[PDB]
């Protein structure tokens, strides 16, 4: 139930930074090195979905490219994690009450017409 | 003084064995408890040597996490207890306990019946291996389905129904639970439709057919006077209710089955107003170690997809309960105890209800080969264009796995590519437009 | 039988247990589809954690109904209904006799002579043959110097 | 080489294990000896290793040239429960044969837990059957009529009663009367029913007589059991090993369920047991026989004949609960039995009254002492005398005396109370050894 619920966000949000981790990678890269950063950017390309199906990927051609991101989704996760779940309720909670406002205002709309 | 908690006995293996859980109310500490359940269950009054027949609390542990919650493990001379009835086990474990005002709640989670007493019990009156001999099925789990719905349908017309199915490839047939002997559909006529059924479709087919029939009745002389008339119609498998019909009815049936060589498939009906709750009652990992005793040779264990997470690994766990002949304590799977069976026969586990076609690959690689997945409701084609989807599916399956593909990985294509031969398959694989979801990316 | 002017072929399978009714069963069917008269239970095969006579006894009627048409000649295998209980060894006889099998073998010396004098008589009025297997008479006949000759047992049987 | 001669198996508790003794014949190896014993005993897609029974150890009986003893290990899956016959035809069906083998005889057999309670054992055993005859604390006495036929029921009937009235728990049907001519059964049933009932009334005893009910087939076995049973008959009789344990098991069923206690007579033993070099040892039939069924067992008379450290032995095996190995007594392997039932041990044949300070001192208060035949005074005052020696050994024991090197006083004392026990005693004018002092 919940339990399961929670053990899949996690591994989605771990595969998530995984690829936000690729995408900061190449924003630096992007510059210092545009050959090798074109080359990347190619590889990678719809191979996101899964995040350690892709660094078992990249593991099997350069590694040093993959130690890398490593260092870097586990620098992102460390810094950012702790403000996630703030973020993420009072976002749904904001989100969901505007949604019944709209709700309510679209239903007195359709109350004063009838 | 309490002579009820023995901290440091090592149990002898022909005791019986139990685990409770339990949240002591406030004040009781978790010894005065595991030693007054231990008490109540086995003598419990409180110039002989009592001592033999005095059950004992061996181990007490607080759940991992879960706070006010402790597992108490206690046994039980092989001496308490009447061979060959679940009824007596029951009632010396289950029977009292659970009342106590110094306790918030009690939940049975498992029991190690000691091999010297596994003896006693008849167990399935044919089981797994025995049941394929009989059948002929080998190499591939077993179809089944449930016909919708219940009464408002006639005899002549249920009948039929059956017949569309069995006839499209399945091997077996369900009776719906409630169905017994109604205003509208008195057994007796139900019988007779159904078994025309069988014998046209299994001749139709040339593939043995089987229905499974409710014997479920009133009373002892009621649920004999059915199955000693499906017997008469020659019929390979009768169902019944083991826990809304009792275990003692059980216990009666499952040896008949012996005698007569029928095979006798298991529903839990009513399993989950004991099973459910987390904190208080009896685990089905018990009640299904039971059944395996009083006799049978299906039990509906229910599906592993519809359910998520955790029910998974307790029900990978009981499902080698009921069909191995050893099972390692794995407490990660829910087994409290190390069980032995003796050479006694395994039961087939059923997964019921809430699964389609989809979900094929997937029951494969959880349950394997010594499973019936049943398939109750509903193809847009009928019942057995339905079946015959099913049935492929099912065949292009085995095949992938036999040959040796990852069907978590690939089960998507096994069944489109299967689907390419057969437009039943296709109907139905079409009809659920699945979903996905990826993140956003660029 | 319907057998003259030969002495009769019969055969024992081996190996005893380890072996599912479904191929105990091919096996006496192999042998007899061969050409052979007749086939036995292992003397110590009567209803063990795998193999319960009630399923030798399907799976061993089968080989004979099938073998029996495809050689056209009368097919028989000795089925071991010995059993602990006078209750129990008819039991079984009694299902024999339901299959239409032509012959039931019995340990008389292991049973004992009050079971045996009772299934005899039972196979006469169910017209079933009786072959009976001589378990443990090395325990009694070996020695020169003491106990029973089988000649005697012999008499007896 | 052999995969059933196994040095290293440790048995399973599950197992089933039996110790035969042989002498293998000139150039034959012990260790293919015990291994082939082992392995047509039990079986000889190869996954066997579970079915095939294994030679477990092998060691020479001390003094004895070429003398073996075999151990063997049996798995539970081998033996159709609740059947002794199974269990025989498994074990002694065919091994005795072998042309490689001068002589084998089975010593013992460990019985496992799992496996004993598959098997109902004693329809009452020692326990219960005494809260039923209601007699307590001491042995019980019986004693044997003699002769068998030509005596007309009536006055079988007649003798019958003498001796109940005399003061005894039991009297003896001759084992090998049935129904012959000149004794039809039912008669005899008629007759010694009816010394029951009187005897007993007068007395204010439970008064018994083993019918026995050892017939032709099943059928009539039970038709006898029955009508014994209608008579309100409270033990009846068997011979379970002519007869056949098949037989005999059913018999015992049907005991525990008409509430019959059970005397089991052991009729064509020594045919088996007798001898030390071949055959089956009476140790392993007795535990079979509890197995079987039965509340009453013959283990012989003790102080007749090493008869005593092996009678004691199965004596304690088929009494006990838990029974420790003990070779100097007959015990191969420790024996539990899970709580099923103990069977009274029966002292027959051969023994007089002055033998009766010593059968209450070796066999103690669980025992019946039978006494078959002759008192100079007739049946009642032989009974008389037996009881009082009987009664006065039970209370010599509580007071504390020496029953060995004191028997001989007691009765001489209590000799002086029953001039019925004078009469007896006088009978047997006693030899004891002097040598030449002075």
């Amino acid at each position: 139930n919940l339990k399961q619920i929670a053990k899949d966000t996690a591994k989605t949000l771990q595969s998530y930074l995984t690829y936000q981790a690729l995408r900061t990678v190449l924003a630096q890269l992007g510059e210092t090195n545009p050959p090798l950063a074109l080359w990347l950017h190619n590889f990678s390309a719809g191979k996101v979905q899964d995040g350690e199906k892709y660094i078992e990927e990249l593991f099997l051609e350069k590694p040093d490219l993959a130690l890398r991101i490593m260092t870097v989704r586990e620098h992102i996760a460390e810094e950012i994690a702790e403000f996630l779940p703030e973020m993420v309720v009072t976002g749904i909670q904001q989100a969901n009450m505007e949604k019944r406002r709209q709700h309510l205002e679209r239903m007195t709309q359709v109350s004063l017409s009838h | 003084k309490l002579t009820y908690y023995t901290p440091d006995y090592t149990p002898k293996d022909t005791d019986l064995l139990a685990a409770f859980r339990f949240s002591p109310q406030p004040g009781v500490p978790a010894d005065e408890a595991g030693a007054a359940i231990a008490a109540e269950s086995s003598t419990g009054t409180w110039l002989t040597d009592m001592d033999r027949y005095k059950g004992k609390c061996y181990h007490i542990e607080p759940v991992q996490g879960e706070e006010n919650s402790y597992f108490a493990f206690i046994a039980y001379p092989l001496d308490l207890f009447e061979e060959g009835s679940v009824t007596n086990i029951l009632t010396s474990i289950v029977g009292n306990v659970f009342g106590f005002k110094a306790i918030r709640s009690l939940r049975l989670e498992d029991i190690r019946f000691p091999v010297a007493l596994v003896k006693t019990f008849q167990g399935p009156p044919h089981g797994i291996q025995v049941e394929r001999d009989l059948l002929n099925k080998y190499g591939r789990p077993m179809l089944g389905c449930t016909i919708k719905p219940k009464l408002g349908l006639s005899a002549k017309n249920y009948g039929r129904a059956v017949y569309e199915c069995l006839r499209g490839g399945l091997d077996f047939t369900k009776d719906d639970e409630n169905i017994n002997s109604q205003p509208f559909q008195r057994w007796r006529d139900r019988f007779l439709f159904v078994a025309d059924a069988i014998h046209k479709s299994q001749a139709e087919t040339g593939e043995i057919k089987g229905h499974y029939l409710n014997v479920t009745a009133p009373t002892c002389e009621e649920m004999m006077k059915r199955a000693e008339f499906a017997k008469e119609l020659g019929m390979p498998i009768i169902m019944h209710d083991f826990l809304t019909a009792g275990f003692t009815a059980n216990t009666t049936l499952a040896k008949w089955c012996r005698d007569n060589g029928v095979l006798l498939h298991i529903h839990r009906a009513m399993h989950a107003v004991i099973d459910r709750q987390r904190n208080h009652g009896i685990h089905f990992r018990v009640l299904a170690k039971c059944l395996r005793l009083s006799g049978g040779d299906h039990l509906h264990s229910g599906t592993v997809v519809g359910k998520l997470e955790g029910d998974k690994a307790s029900t990978l766990g009981f499902v080698d309960l009921m069909r191995e002949d050893h099972i390692e304590a794995d407490r990660s799977r829910g087994v409290f105890f190390t069980q032995d069976w003796a050479s006694m026969p395994g039961v087939l586990p059923v997964a019921s209800g809430g699964i389609h076609v989809w979900h094929m690959p997937a029951l494969v690689e959880i349950f394997g080969d010594d499973s019936v997945l049943q398939f109750g409701g509903g193809h847009p084609w009928g019942n057995a264009p339905g079946a015959t989807a099913n049935r492929v599916a099912l065949e292009a399956c085995v095949q992938a796995r036999n040959e040796g593909r990852d069907l978590y990985r690939e089960g998507g294509d096994i069944l489109r590519e299967a689907g390419k031969w057969s437009p039943e398959l296709a109907a139905a694989l079409d009809l659920w437009k699945e979903i996905k979801f990826e993140f956003e990316t660029m």
